[PDB]
């Protein structure tokens, strides 16, 4: 198997959006996921827990890999 | 059920794991091995019930840790106190996704001096411990907040929904008191 991120991400209601991605996928591909699914970037922060951390505030052309998200994270959006 | 409970005749039980000292000092947390992780289907950041003695229970979340032995929990001095167990005891961990955006919990400190000789509580300890940290938190817990120049523990004195929730941005904190 070639790295795959599992990203489980709590909307603002407190429920789930689910979604595999390659772990080589840009940062940018996650941005569009949530976005598609109604939380845009500029209304939207996504937010790591351990540690605390702002990932919609990273590179966007970074890989998930690069950018430490792999091979499981649990995500919150939170609006801005 | 219980810790102490058990039918004569029964398939193993692979989620009773033997306490053992955390790296990670935060309160919320606990770490296995990534393949006690997979074997009980427990995903990094997953909310987690913990048993411990004398039926007290726990809400961590479970994230993975690469120097944890397969059949060992890593867990705080607070999580241990608020289960009664040692290092070397067992718990008993199961998945909780019954764990809802809190709406409201209500908390207070358990020393009735320190309000007086420290700077505001909800600004220097329970906002900064709170706040964009997702934290699962059940009734009876006492958690202890280091913020400003001295910790202060916090009693949770009940959560709605109840027993436990997640405190979200939009819980409302009540601290009296
Ligand atoms: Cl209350």
């Amino acid at each position: 198997a070639e790295p795959v991120s599992k990203l489980r991400i709590r909307t603002p209601s407190g429920e789930f959006l689910e979604r595999r991605f390659l772990a080589s996928n840009k940062l940018q591909i996650v941005f569009d996921f949530v976005a598609s699914k109604g939380f845009p970037w500029d209304e939207y922060k996504l937010l790591s827990t351990f540690p605390r951390r702002d990932v919609t505030q990273l590179d966007p052309n970074k890989s998930l890999l690069e950018v430490k998200l792999f091979p499981q994270e649990t995500l919150f959006l939170e609006a801005k | 059920d219980d810790l102490s409970t058990a039918i004569l005749k029964q398939k193993n039980r692979p989620n009773r794991l033997i306490v053992d000292e955390a790296i990670n000092e935060d309160n919320s947390v606990v770490s296995l091995s990534q393949p006690k992780m997979d074997e009980l289907q427990l995903f990094r950041g997953d909310t987690v019930l913990l048993k411990g003695k004398k039926r007290r229970e726990a809400v961590c979340i479970v994230l993975s840790d690469d120097t944890c032995s397969d059949e060992k929990i890593r867990m705080n001095r607070v999580v241990r106190n608020n289960l009664r167990v040692r290092l070397g005891d067992v718990i008993s961990i199961q998945p909780c996704p019954d764990v809802k955006y809190g709406k409201r919990i209500h908390v207070l400190p358990i020393d009735d001096t320190v309000e007086g000789i420290t700077g505001n509580l909800f600004e220097v300890y329970l906002k900064p411990y709170f706040l964009e940290a997702y934290r699962p938190i059940r009734k009876g817990d006492i958690f202890l907040v280091r913020g400003g120049m001295r910790a202060v523990e916090f009693k949770v004195v009940e959560t709605d929904p109840s027993p436990y929730c997640i405190v979200a941005p939009d819980t409302v904190i009540h601290c009296e008191g």
